[PDB]
């Protein structure tokens, strides 16, 4: 998998395994403090009980352990709980416990299930790819110096300057381009407020001007 | 009525005056400043806004321009701040031309230094000011991304405050803290939102790529320091981090291209923005492109074969690989060492004596 | 008259007006 | 956009340009016909 | 009417997302230190309200009172303090 | 299944059946690197407990291979690992071997099972519509030659 | 002030030449260009 970041097929997913790894060792930990629960619980009940069980399921903390975790993937029988004697009340407190173990587990697999869904359904609009392709140019950038030539099995054997110009070209080619994309946002309602009292100020200008084009003829006519 | 009074009565050649100045009455307002002896120009309407702060809002150049001739007229260093806020770059060169801001030194002074004299300048009513007490015009024009606002008073010799860090112990960042410990908190992202700006990063500094690349680290750990205003931070963090995207994607050569990736070919910006995870900047095709052609330097026929004819050669290394060693100690400058240098035939070579140990692994238990 | 209390609910009532103002300036048209 | 709605601005503002040199024009002519009379 | 709930929740939320210094913020939060309004916008369940960061770094002063130097330490040095305190 | 398309009820369901069998080689191809890590590792480990074991699991590579393909469906029992001797210490290895094949075989399915909702709800807007109507029409053009 | 400078000093006839061209005040821009 060191080597899997460079195939374009592959590389995607040995990307994305590796976010799922981290994301649900958060929810491992929750489920290790549930898990330690049952483990010091059900062995508690079952520790005197050593020659007197169908298995020897629950008699000691590394059994406990090892019957906890199988149960996970169905490979631990139910007989672990069942009593050789008529202790009828432990046996059944061991149904109840062991019972509630697996549907606790289920709840706390469904929650983790749904979460990592969620939180993929918000990681989208294609960062896959970027995350990928950061990935591999990483893998890339380790073999670029000339250092690292020969395998390790096989390594034992010993006034402005250009740039300025070119920098004032993109900042200057930048600002035309972000002032443009600002012109790409969609009209405000204050905006068209601006331009409805450009209007407003317009006619007051207009009407006063036609006026004084009335009142300028009227004291022509009193010199007539 | 109301429980709340912002502004008494309003007399009618007030309220005529205001309603003239707020719908750009041109010839009313410049009849009632001429004329009207019973009136004053600092009246408000039922929000403490006076006939300057109007005009400006509405944007009515020509009223404002009768208004800033007016003497003792309040309330100007607050329309500069609204003026800027809504981008009115007219009303804006008709307010920095006032007495008010040619003769004195408030663009080019400190917040702290406006700060410590009272002065209520920038206050738009009885008491407060409408935005921040420590946002100057300069950081106001760079929120807003006023690029030919933040120009002019780049001109005008006013930068941003450049906040020290977040723990210092000076006699300045001691006594903020212990004042406030809020306001402070809230005056360094205002100065941060500032400085992550891309109206301010293209238009301050020599080399904004790299500016933007050290801002886009400074910001990320504030965020992990101040959790909680974390989600400023780390928004900051993006502005910064596709400013640098941003200027690369519009390199169109090689030599533009260079600039960008390997600074002012030892790729310095690409290991800087690997170091601070600016993913976007190195999967983008521009880089990525610079990169391929770096990583098959001398295999030019290679770079457009099949994955299976690539396959091949991984089986042919592996075969091969005692022999290309042995080649390689022989002739370490030839046509087999060009070769064998190539960046990605040191990562087949790896990838084959990886192989070859998973077959010495494999084969050991062959009985 | 008024107490620090009041003063202060009315800079923050009218600071939100004006913000809010602002707000319904930048729907769309 | 609001490219398109500074197009519309300026046309306002080019057209606000036109019409009050041309009341301005009117106001000079009828002052030359005093000068007439 | 769930949604006039909503409007009353995030006005108040509006608010304090205005204050821009601490005397702003204790009336906001203590009402007339008692954070009165606090109370009641987890009695109401206003929960923008408390989880806003204005109101977060309210309580988290209060939470290290006189713990200056604690405020800023790694989780692995919090686990040691509370491995010294058991 | 080659004359399902041709029905608008099942039409689409075969489509998207064969999608995501399209999909999920990729993710097979990923799980076979660790399910051959597992099998070579184990099958080492219990190569020399022919006679020792309580089942013949993980004695040869044919029936390392069988026993950790049916883990996967949980038809494999945990007594695959129990040793007769007692070689204590190769018994609890396998046992974490065999305990930490389970866990990454559950992480490979979830990585599986989330990669495609993820892809699947980036594919909305009326395209499996269009997807099997494409893949009808294909069927119905090869019935116009009237060759056939 | 600003590290880049993308034009000195604009001399008056040129500055208001290029606000009356920018803002279409066309009046003043046929002045400019018959007369000065
Ligand atoms: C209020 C609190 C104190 C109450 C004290 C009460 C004391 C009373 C106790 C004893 C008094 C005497 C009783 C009679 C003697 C025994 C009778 C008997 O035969 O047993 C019967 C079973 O009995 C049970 O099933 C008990 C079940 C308890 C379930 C507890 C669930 C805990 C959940 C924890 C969740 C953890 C979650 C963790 C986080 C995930 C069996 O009978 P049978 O085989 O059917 O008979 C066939 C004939
Ligand atoms: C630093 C590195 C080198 C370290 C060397 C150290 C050498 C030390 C070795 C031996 C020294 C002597 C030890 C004492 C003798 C044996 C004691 C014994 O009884 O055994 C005990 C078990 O022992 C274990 O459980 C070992 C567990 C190792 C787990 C490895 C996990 C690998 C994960 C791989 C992940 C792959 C993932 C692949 C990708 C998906 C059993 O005892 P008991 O039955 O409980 O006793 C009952 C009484
Ligand atoms: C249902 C309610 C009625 C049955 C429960 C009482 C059982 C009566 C009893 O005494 O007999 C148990 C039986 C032998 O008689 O043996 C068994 O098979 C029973 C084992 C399972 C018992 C029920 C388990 C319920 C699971 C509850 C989970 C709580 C939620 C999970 C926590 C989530 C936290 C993350
Ligand atoms: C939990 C940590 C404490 C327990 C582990 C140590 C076990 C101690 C031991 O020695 O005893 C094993 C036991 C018999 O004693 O037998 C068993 O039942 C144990 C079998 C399972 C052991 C734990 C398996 C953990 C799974 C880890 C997975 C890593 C992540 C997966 C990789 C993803 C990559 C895609
Ligand atoms: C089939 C059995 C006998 C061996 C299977 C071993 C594979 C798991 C290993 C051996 C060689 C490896 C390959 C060596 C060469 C490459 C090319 C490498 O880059 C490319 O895909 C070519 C394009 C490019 O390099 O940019 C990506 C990893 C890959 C597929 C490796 C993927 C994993 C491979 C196939
Ligand atoms: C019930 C047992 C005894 C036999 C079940 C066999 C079915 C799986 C096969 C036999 C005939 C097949 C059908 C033959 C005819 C058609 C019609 C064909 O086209 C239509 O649905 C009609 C509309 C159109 O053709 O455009 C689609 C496939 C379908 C349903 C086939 C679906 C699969 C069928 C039902
Ligand atoms: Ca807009
Ligand atoms: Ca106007
Ligand atoms: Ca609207
Ligand atoms: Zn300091």
């Amino acid at each position: 998998a060191y080597i899997l970041p460079a195939n374009e097929s592959f590389g995607p997913l040995q990307i994305s395994l590796g976010r799922t790894v981290k994301d649900i060792f958060k929810f491992m930990v929750l489920f290790i403090m549930v898990f330690f629960a049952f483990m010091i619980g059900m062995f508690i009940l079952y520790s005197y009980y050593l020659g007197a069980k169908v298995n020897a399921a629950f008699t000691t903390v590394e059994e406990s352990f090892k019957t906890l975790f199988w149960s996970i993937f169905g490979l631990s029988e139910v007989t672990s709980v069942v009593l050789k004697y008529d202790h009828k009340f432990i046996e059944n407190i061991g149904y109840v416990l062991y019972g509630i173990y697996n549907v606790t587990m289920v709840v706390v697999l469904l929650n983790m299930l749904i979460a990592m869904i969620n939180s993929s359904y918000q990681e989208i609009e294609d960062d896959s790819d970027v995350e990928w392709k950061f990935a591999r140019s990483k893998l890339w950038l380790s073999y670029f110096d000339d250092g690292k030539t020969l395998p390790p099995p096989f390594s034992l054997v010993p006034q402005p300057t250009r740039y300025q110009q070119i920098m004032k070209r993109l900042i200057k080619r930048y600002v035309l381009k972000a002032q443009v994309d600002k012109e790409n946002d969609e009209v405000n309602e204050g905006e068209l407020k601006e331009i409805k009292q450009d209007i407003s100020s317009l006619r007051y200008e207009l009407l006063e001007d036609k006026s004084q084009a009335t009142e300028e003829l009227a004291i022509l006519i009193h010199k007539l | 009525g109301p429980a709340f009074m912002f502004n008494t009565s309003l007399t009618a050649e007030e309220e005529r005056f205001l309603d003239a100045a707020e719908y750009g009455n041109i010839p009313v307002v410049r009849k009632m400043l001429e004329e009207s002896k019973t009136l004053n120009v600092n009246c408000v309407d039922y929000m403490g806004q006076n006939a300057l702060q109007l005009a400006v809002g509405n944007e009515h150049l020509e009223v404002t321009e009768l208004l800033l001739k007016k003497e003792n007229l309040a309330r100007i260093g607050d329309a500069l701040l609204l003026a800027i806020s809504k981008g009115y770059v007219r009303i804006v060169e008709a307010i920095l031309n006032h007495p008010g801001f040619a003769a004195s030194k408030r663009l080019t002074l400190s917040p702290c230094e406006q700060e410590l004299q009272d002065d209520d300048f920038y206050a738009y009513d009885e008491d407060g000011t409408r935005f921040s007490p420590d946002i100057t015009p300069i950081i106001l024009a760079a929120h807003c991304q006023k690029y030919e606002v933040v120009h002019m008073l780049l001109m005008k010799g006013a930068r941003i405050e450049r906040p020290h860090d977040y723990f210092c112990k000076c006699g300045d960042c001691m006594e903020k803290q212990r004042h406030d410990s809020f306001s402070h908190s809230r005056s360094r992202i205002n100065a941060y939102k500032g400085l992550a700006s891309p109206a301010y990063l293209s238009l301050s500094s020599e080399d904004p790529v790299l500016t933007a690349l050290e801002l886009s680290n400074e910001l990320a750990k504030l965020a992990n320091i101040e959790k909680e205003f974390k989600n400023d931070y780390r928004k900051l963090s993006m502005q910064c981090k596709d400013f640098v995207v941003g200027v690369l994607d519009l390199c169109r050569d090689s030599e533009e291209v260079e600039a960008i990736l390997n600074g002012d070919a030892s790729l310095s910006r690409v290991k800087l923005a690997i170091k601070y995870e600016v993913k976007k900047f190195v999967a983008h095709p521009n880089c990525q492109q610079q990169l391929l052609t770096i990583w098959y330097e001398n295999l030019s026929g290679l770079r457009e074969q099949t994955i299976a004819i690539k396959c091949l050669v991984v089986l042919v290394v592996a075969l091969g690989l005692p022999f290309l060693a042995i080649g390689y100690w022989i002739a370490p400058c030839s046509r087999l060492g060009k070769i064998l240098r190539s960046p990605f035939m040191k990562f087949v070579a790896h990838a084959a004596s990886f192989i070859i140990f998973l077959g010495l692994l494999v084969f050991n238990a062959s009985d």
